[PDB]
C-alpha cells in the first residue's frame, strides 16, 4: 500500500495511512530518501528518517517495502568502510554480498553455548597478563576523555596480522570490526589510515555513523555490526566486534524518543537503554561444536564525565558486562600509558582465557602489584623500612615500569612471557626504574636475533617446562652480561 | 621541648585549615543538594507534562 | 474464545480492541499471524473496548489490525515432578532443547498471597558451612534472605556456594529464577548442576529424554528478553515452587538472581503505560508490585520455601528505593562491600551492615549471640581508631588498643574463607565449617588465646587448627 | 506563493500557504513591516501550515500579514569583494560603506564533504605562546577550542592568536561573532584597519575600495534574537567553505563563541513544540552541532583551521554542550578561574588540556618528553594539594620539596605577557620560539634553576629575562 505524510519535522515523519506495515520496517519516499517505522499509533504511523528532511514535503507518497531493515553481510565487507546500513563510503566499488541479516534479532540461548578458554591476544602487557580476555567474552573499556582507549582498540586490532599471516585456517583467525559512533570523519580517516599503513585492514571492516549523520544510524550501526560479526559466529570464525563509544548511541536513542514525543526518564533518557544495550552485547557469545563452535567478542567503549561511573549509562554497561578495563588520568600523566588501573579493572573469566606460560608469570605479578599498591602512599612519605618491604617497593615499581607500551607497539605472547619472567624472577630489581624501557627493547632484540626458538617453542606447546626455563633464565644472563646499566 | 611546642602550633594550625575547609566543603554541599533536588524535580515535571 | 485486533504498537505496549467480551485484567492473550509464538499480558483497560498489554517477546514483526485471541485466563504454567531436571521461560515453553513439558497440570502466575491466619513455623536454623553466615547472620529455614551488593563483590558465587552446600543435602525440592542476569552464567549453573547430580538427564535411543531424580527446575529470564518477561519470570518460578509447597507439603528452597531486575523491569514500560515517574525514575507501583511477590514466598502450615535473594545495589548506594524497600521484606539480610573484597577478603561481607531476626539469645543460645556481639564491638572498634592511625600512627596506640586491633584484625582475615566454587579463581580448595567450630574458634581469638600466632595465618582457612599448621609452615619456612 | 501569518510566539511564526508549501530550509520575507524581516521553515504542521524561525525581532507582526515564499534558503555572498567587509546572518552588510557587489550567492546551509574527500595530513602552528606550543600544540588544518568560564581570557587568547598568525599568514581568514559583545566587534574592526589586514579607501565619490583586504567579519551578537545567532556560524562557514573550494587556499575560522549558537536552540525548541533534555537543552544538541563542525574540515582542495572558544557555565565541565564539543575537536585548551585568581596569565590549565599532535611521530622525542616530565611533575604536585592545605610543607620529604619548588616555578614560567594585554598590563609582549620553550623547560626540570627566586618566573618569557629579572631582584 501508499500512504501521505501528514508532518514533518527534525527528521522525523508522520503519515497517514500504510495500515499493512510492520513495526520496523523500511520505508521509501519519492525522492529515494529512506525510514524506519516505529509508533504504530492509531492514526498515523511515526518514522525516522535516515537523511536530512528538507526532501520531504506534507505531502509526499510513501510506500513500504516489506523489509525489516537488514545489512549485508559476508566477506565483501573485508577492507572495506560502510555506514550503518551497509552502502559503502570509501569511494571504491560497490558491496559483493549476496546475503543479508536482520539488524534486530533474538541472541543465541542458554543450550549452544559453552565456557570461555580461548584468549583474546590485545598485544598490549597489563590487558593480557592481569585482565586477561577471551574469544566470546563482553568487556568494556570505560574511562575519560583522551585516556587511551580507542587506541587499546586498535593495538588489539594491529597485533592480529602476525596471526592471521601465519595460518590459512580460518577457526583461527580471528576478524575484526570497528563500529565508529558519534566521531568525527577525520577520526575515522586516521584510524583507516593508520591500520592501513600496517596492513591490518584485509582482515577488518569498519561501520562509520558520524555526527553529521542522523540520530538513526548512530542508533542502528553497532546492530549492524553485530550483525555483521554473527556471520563469522555462525560460521565457526571468530571475530571482536569494538563500539565506540556506546553512550553515544544512547544520546542519540534519546534524540529520537524524545523527538517522537515519548515520555523520558531519568536524565532525559528513556527507560529502554538497558534493554538496549542488553539486546546488543548479548549476541557476543561462544558457541559450541554443534554450532560450529565460532565466537563474537565484544570491547565497547564508554567515555566517562568526572570519573563518575555513579552514572546512568555507566552503571548499566558495567552490571551487563564480563568484565572492565578502567582508564584514569591521574595514571595517564603519572606516566603510566596505558593507564589501566589495575586495582578496579578485573576479568570474570580470568585465568581460562590466559595461557599456562602467561598464568605462570602474572599470578605473582597480580600479588606483587597489590603488595606494592598497598605500601605505595607508606612509602613515599619516607619512614624506615625492613629490606623485605624495600624489595617490595623495588619489585612493584619494576613491573609498573614494565608494564608501560608505546603506541601502535603492540607484542606477541611469548615475547610478553619473556619480558614479565626477566621482571619477576628478580633480574630488574637493582637495575634504575627509568633504565628499564631500553632493557626491555635490546632484550626483545636479543631473543628475536638469536632466541628465535624458545618463542617457537613458547607458541606451540603454549607453557614452560623446566627445559625452557633453564634456556631463557641462561639468555637473561647472557644478556645482562653483554650489555651494563646504571645499576 | 621545642619539638613539643612546635606540635602544639602545628595541631592549632591544622584545625583551623580544617575549619577553613570545612566550610568550604559546606557551601559546595548545599549547593549541590539544591541542585540534585532542582534536577530529579524537573525531571519528574517533563515526564508529566509529555503525556 | 474471543478476538480482537491490534490497534496500535508502541514498544513492548500494545493496545487491543475487542467488539465484545473485554477480557479481565492479567489475562493471557496470543497473537495469530505472527512467526514466532507472542503472548500479551492484560495490565489496563483505556474506554471503548479496548485494553493495554505488554508483550513479552519483541514486537518487531507487528502490524495493525492483526488478529489477538483472548485464553480466557492467565499466564498459565506447567508444574509437577515434569518441570524438574528441566529449563522453562516465562510463559512454560522449554528452552532446553530436550522435548516437551508432559505436565498434567498447570497453575496460574497470578494467586493471592496466604492470609495471615496461616502463620509461620518456627525460626529452624539453616547450615550452610560459611563462617562470618552462620556466625553473625544466622540464616532462617522458612525465611527470607537477602544478598545486598553491588556490582564484582561475590553475589553469584556465593548463591552458587549455597547451591552446593544446601541443595544437593536437601531432601526437598529447588527452584532457580534468572531474573535478568547473565545467559553464560545461566550455562555455567546448569552445566554445574548436571554435573553435581542435582539433574539427571539420561538421553535414550528413542530421541526422548528422562530427568528421573533431578531435584531442581529451572526458569530463565534474562537481559536478553524484554519487559513483560523479566518482571513476569519471577511469578513463574514463584508458582512452581507454590505447587510443591501446598499439595506435596514438601520443603523448597528459591533462589533468585537478581530480583531488582524485576523491578527495573516495571520502570521500562510505565511510562508507556501513562503512568507517571516517581521519585528516581521508578515507578509509582514500586511497593506493593514487590510486596505482592514477597508475600507468597512465606511458610505455611502446609510447606515451607526457603528464599535466597540477590539484590543489585546500584553506585553501591543502599539509599536507593528498591534496596530501601527490599530491606523491611527480608528475615536475614548480608550486605556485600567492596572496600572489603578489595582486601581480598572473599565472600566480601560487612558484618557490621548484616543483620538477622535469628540472632537472639532464645533461638541460638547465649554463647553464640554474645561471641558474635562480641566480634561486632571489636570491629566497630577497631573502626573508630581508623583516622587516630590515619593522621598520627600506631605509635599513639596504647598497648590496649593495639590488642584491639590486632584481635580485629585477626577477625577480618579469619572471617574469610575459600569456596568450592572459587577454585577457578584462587586455585586452592573449598571447606566446609560447621558451626560450633565457628564459635569455638571466634571465642578463642577474643579470648586472648591466639595473639601469639600471626595475622597473616588466618587466611583461607577452615578451622583454627588449620591457622596453626598455616603458621607453623610459615615459621619452618622462615628458617 | 503568498501565505498568511496565523501564529506568532516571540521569535517563532506558524503562517499558512493555500496552493503549494515552500520546502525546509527556505526563506520567507514579511511584506507589510518596517525592516527585512526573513524567516527561515523549520517544520511542517499540516493543514498547508509552516513553522519558522525569525531572522530578528517580531514586535509589529500582525495574524494576517502577507508573506512571500523566495524559492531558495538564505544566500549569502561570496568571493574576494566579501573581504574588508562585515555582513549579517542574511548577507546584508553594516559597515556602512555600500552594497556587496559579489557575483555568486551560496546557501547557508550545504552538506558536509565525504569520507573520501579527506586528508588528514599532520602539522603545527607557530602560536608564540609557551604552553600550547610545548603541552596543546595546534594542528594546521584541524579544529581548536578554548573552553573556559566568564572572565579567565579567551577573547585576549583569541586577539593574540590573530596578531601571532593572521597576520603572518598570507591567506584568508574569516572572524565569527556568535553572541559576543559589540565592543570588541568595533575593536577588532578598527585593530584590522590599523594592522593592514583590512585596507580600507575612500574614493572621490563616496564609494570604497577594500582591495587588500584578508579578512572577513559576521556578527550576530547579543542585540540579536536567537534565530539570527544560530544561522552567523553558517554563514561564516559558507564565506569560507568558497574560498577552500574553488579559490583553493587555506584559510583560518575564529568562532566566538560557539556556545551561543545551541543556547539559542534552547531558547527555541521550546516554541516550536520539542521535549527538553536534561538541562532545558534540546535533544538536536548533537546533530545541529555536528552538521556545524563537520562542514569545518581539511580536504583535497584546501583546509580550513578553527579556532573555537567555547563558553563554560557556571565552571562546569559536565553540562551537555563542551561535553559534545570536545568530541569534535583536534586540540584543546581549557582555561581555568582557580589558575587566574593567582594572577596566571593566560589560565590554562595544562593537564585537562591536551591534543593530537604531541605523538613523538609529529613533534620530537625531546619534544614529547619535555611535554610528558612536566605532566607528570605538575600531576604529583597536585595530588599534594590536600596534605599541604591540611598539614602543610614542612610534613614532606626533601624529594617531595623539590617537586613543589620545581612544579611552582614551571607554572609560573608558563605566563607569558600578550601585546594586547598592555592596555591593562602595562609590560610589553613577549614573543616566544618553540626551541627556547623547551631548553627552558628542560633546565628547569633537571635543576640548573633551583637556585633563582619563584617570583623571577613571572611575565618573562624565555630564561634570559628570568635571570635578569633574579639579578635585579637580588637587590
Ligand atoms: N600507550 C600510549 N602511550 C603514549 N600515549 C598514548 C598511549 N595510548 C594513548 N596515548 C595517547 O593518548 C592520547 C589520546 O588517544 P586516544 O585516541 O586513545 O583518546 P581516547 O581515550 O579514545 O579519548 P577520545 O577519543 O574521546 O578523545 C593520544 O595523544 C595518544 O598518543
Ligand atoms: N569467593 C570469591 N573468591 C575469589 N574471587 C571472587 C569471589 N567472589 C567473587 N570473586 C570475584 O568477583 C567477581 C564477581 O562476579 P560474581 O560472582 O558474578 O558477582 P556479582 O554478580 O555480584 O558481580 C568474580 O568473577 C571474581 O573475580
Ligand atoms: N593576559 C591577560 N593579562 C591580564 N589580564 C587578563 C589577561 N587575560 C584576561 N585578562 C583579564 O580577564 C578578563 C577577561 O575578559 P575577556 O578577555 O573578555 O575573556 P572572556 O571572553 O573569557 O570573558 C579581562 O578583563 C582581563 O582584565
Ligand atoms: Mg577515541
Ligand atoms: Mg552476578
Ligand atoms: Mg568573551
Amino acid at each position: 500500500e501508499v500512504g501521505r505524510v501528514v508532518s514533518v519535522g527534525d527528521g522525523i515523519a508522520r503519515l497517514f495511512g500504510l495500515e499493512g506495515v510492520q513495526a520496523g520496517e523500511l520505508v521509501e519516499f519519492q525522492n529515494g530518501m529512506t525510514g524506519m517505522a516505529l509508533n504504530l499509533e492509531t492514526d498515523n504511523v511515526g518514522v525516522v528518517i535516515f537523511g536530512d528532511d528538507r526532501s520531504v514535503l506534507e505531502g509526499d507518497s510513501v510506500k513500504r517495502t516489506g523489509r525489516i531493515v537488514d545489512v549485508p553481510i559476508g566477506p565483501g565487507l573485508l577492507g572495506r568502510v560502510v555506514d550503518a546500513l551497509g552502502n559503502p563510503i570509501d569511494g571504491k566499488g560497490p558491496i559483493p554480498a549476496k546475503e543479508r541479516r536482520r539488524v534486530e534479532l533474538k541472541a543465541p540461548g542458554i543450550i549452544p553455548r559453552k565456557s570461555v578458554h580461548e584468549p583474546m591476544m590485545t598485544g598490549l602487557k597489563c590487558v593480557d597478563a592481569l585482565v586477561p580476555v577471551g574469544r566470546g567474552q563482553r568487556e568494556l573499556i570505560i574511562g575519560d576523555r583522551q585516556t587511551g582507549k580507542t587506541a587499546v582498540a586498535v593495538d588489539a586490532i594491529i597485533n592480529q596480522k602476525e596471526i592471521n599471516d601465519s595460518t590459512d585456517d580460518e577457526s583461527k583467525k580471528l576478524y575484526c570490526i570497528y563500529v565508529a559512533v558519534g566521531q568525527k570523519r577525520s577520526t575515522v580517516a586516521q584510524i583507516v589510515k593508520a591500520l592501513e599503513q600496517r596492513d591490518a585492514m584485509k582482515y577488518t571492516t569498519v561501520v562509520a555513523a558520524t555526527a553529521s549523520e542522523a540520530a538513526p544510524l548512530q542508533f542502528l550501526a553497532p546492530y549492524s555490526g553485530c550483525a555483521m560479526g554473527e556471520w563469522f559466529r555462525d560460521s565457526g570464525r571468530h571475530c571482536v566486534i569494538i563500539y565506540d563509544d556506546l553512550s553515544k548511541q544512547a544520546t542519540a536513542y534519546r534524540q529520537m524518543s524524545l523527538l517522537l514525543r515519548r515520555p523520558p526518564g531519568r536524565e532525559a533518557y528513556p527507560g529502554d537503554v538497558f534493554y538496549l544495550h542488553s539486546r546488543l552485547l548479548e549476541r557476543a557469545a561462544k558457541m559450541g561444536d554443534k554450532s560450529g563452535g565460532g565466537s563474537l567478542t565484544a570491547l565497547p567503549v564508554i567515555e566517562t564525565q568526572a570519573g563518575d561511573v555513579s552514572a546512568y549509562i555507566p552503571t548499566n554497561v558495567i552490571s551487563i558486562t564480563d568484565g572492565q578495563i578502567f582508564l584514569e588520568t591521574e595514571l595517564f600523566y603519572k606516566g603510566i600509558r596505558p593507564a589501566i588501573n589495575v586495582g578496579l579493572s578485573v576479568s570474570r573469566v580470568g585465568s581460562a582465557a590466559q595461557v599456562k606460560a602467561m598464568k605462570q608469570v602474572a599470578g605473582t605479578m597480580k600479588l606483587e602489584l597489590a603488595q606494592y599498591r598497598e605500601v605505595a602512599a607508606f612509602a613515599q612519605f619516607g619512614s624506615d623500612l625492613d629490606a623485605s618491604t624495600r624489595q617490595l617497593l623495588t619489585r612493584g615499581t619494576a613491573l609498573t615500569e614494565l608494564l608501560k607500551q608505546r603506541q601502535y607497539s603492540p607484542m606477541k605472547n611469548s615475547v610478553q612471557v619473556c619480558v614479565l619472567y626477566c621482571g619477576v624472577k628478580g633480574y630488574l630489581d637493582p637495575l634504575d626504574p627509568k633504565e628499564i624501557s631500553r632493557f626491555e627493547s635490546l632484550f626483545i632484540d636479543y631473543i628475536n636475533a638469536n632466541h628465535q626458538d624458545i618463542l617457537k617453542t613458547i607458541e606451540t606447546e603454549k607453557e614452560l617446562s623446566e627445559k625452557t626455563e633453564a634456556k631463557l633464565r641462561a639468555a637473561v644472563d647472557e644478556f645482562v652480561a653483554m650489555n651494563e646499566f646504571k645499576k | 621541648a621545642s619539638e613539643q611546642s612546635a606540635r602544639m602550633s602545628a595541631m592549632d594550625n591544622a584545625s583551623t585549615n580544617a575549619g577553613e575547609m570545612i566550610s568550604s566543603l559546606t557551601l559546595r554541599y548545599n549547593r549541590a543538594r539544591q541542585a540534585k533536588i532542582t534536577t530529579e524535580l524537573v525531571e519528574i515535571i517533563s515526564g508529566a507534562n509529555a503525556l | 474464545t474471543n478476538h480482537g485486533r491490534i490497534t496500535q504498537v508502541i514498544g513492548a505496549v500494545v493496545d487491543v480492541h475487542f467488539d465484545e467480551q473485554l477480557p479481565p485484567i492479567l489475562n493471557s492473550l496470543e497473537v495469530q499471524g505472527h512467526t514466532n509464538r507472542l503472548v500479551l499480558e492484560v495490565a489496563q483497560h483505556l474506554g471503548e473496548n479496548t485494553v493495554r498489554t505488554i508483550a513479552m517477546d519483541a514486537t518487531e514483526g507487528l502490524v495493525r489490525g492483526q488478529k489477538v485471541v483472548d485464553t480466557g485466563a492467565p499466564i498459565q504454567v506447567p508444574v509437577g515432578v515434569e518441570t524438574l531436571g528441566r529449563i522453562m521461560n516465562v510463559i512454560g515453553e522449554p528452552v532446553d532443547e530436550c522435548g516437551p513439558v508432559p505436565a498434567k497440570k498447570t497453575y496460574s502466575i497470578h494467586r493471592a498471597a496466604p492470609l495471615f491466619a496461616d502463620q509461620s513455623t518456627e525460626p529452624g536454623l539453616l547450615q550452610t558451612g560459611i563462617k562470618v553466615v552462620d556466625l553473625l547472620a544466622p540464616y532462617a529455614k522458612g525465611g527470607k534472605i537477602g544478598l545486598f551488593g553491588g556490582a564484582g563483590v561475590g553475589k553469584t558465587v556465593l548463591i552458587m556456594e549455597l547451591i552446593n552446600n544446601v541443595a544437593n543435602k536437601h531432601g526437598g525440592f529447588s527452584v532457580f529464577a534468572g531474573v535478568g542476569e547473565r545467559t553464560r552464567e545461566g550455562n555455567d549453573l546448569y552445566h554445574e548442576m548436571m554435573t553435581t547430580g542435582v539433574i539427571k538427564r539420561k538421553k535414550l535411543e528413542d530421541g526422548k529424554f528422562d530427568f528421573t531424580g533431578s531435584k531442581a527446575a529451572l526458569v530463565y529470564g534474562q537481559m536478553n528478553e524484554p519487559p513483560g518477561a523479566r518482571a513476569r519470570v519471577a511469578l513463574t518460578a514463584l508458582s512452581v515452587a507454590e505447587y510443591f509447597r501446598d499439595e506435596q507439603g514438601q520443603d523448597v528452597l528459591l533462589f533468585i538472581d537478581n530480583i531488582y531486575r524485576f523491578t527495573q523491569a516495571g520502570s521500562e514500560v510505565s511510562a508507556l503505560l501513562g503512568r507517571i515517574p516517581s521519585a528516581v525514575g521508578y515507578q509509582p507501583t514500586l511497593a506493593t508490585d514487590l510486596g505482592q511477590l514477597q508475600e507468597r514466598i512465606t511458610t505455611t502450615k502446609k510447606g515451607s520455601i526457603t528464599s535466597v535473594q540477590a539484590v543489585y545495589v546500584p553506585a553501591d548506594d543502599l539509599t536507593d528505593p528498591a534496596p530501601a524497600t527490599t530491606f523491611a521484606h527480608l528475615d536475614a539480610t548480608t550486605v556485600l562491600s567492596r572496600q572489603i573484597a578489595e582486601l581480598g577478603i572473599y565472600p566480601a561481607v560487612d558484618p557490621l551492615d548484616s543483620t538477622s531476626r535469628m540472632l537472639a539469645p532464645e533461638i541460638v543460645g547465649q554463647e553464640h549471640y554474645d561471641t558474635a556481639r562480641a566480634t561486632q564491638k571489636l570491629l566497630q572498634d577497631y573502626k573508630s581508631l581508623q583516622d587516630i592511625i590515619a593522621i598520627l600512627g600506631m605509635d599513639e596506640l596504647s598497648e590496649e588498643d593495639k590488642l584491639v586491633v590486632s584481635r580485629a584484625r585477626k577477625i577480618q582475615r579469619f572471617l574469610s574463607q575459600p569456596f568450592t566454587v572459587a577454585e577457578v579463581f584462587t586455585g586452592k580448595p573449598g571447606r566446609f565449617v560447621e558451626l560450633p567450630e565457628t564459635i569455638k574458634s571466634a571465642q578463642t581469638i577474643l579470648r586472648g588465646e591466639c595473639d601469639d600466632l600471626p595475622e597473616m595465618a588466618f587466611y583461607m582457612c577452615g578451622g583454627l587448627e588449620e591457622v596453626r599448621s598455616k603458621a607453623v609452615k610459615m615459621a619452618q619456612e622462615a628458617a
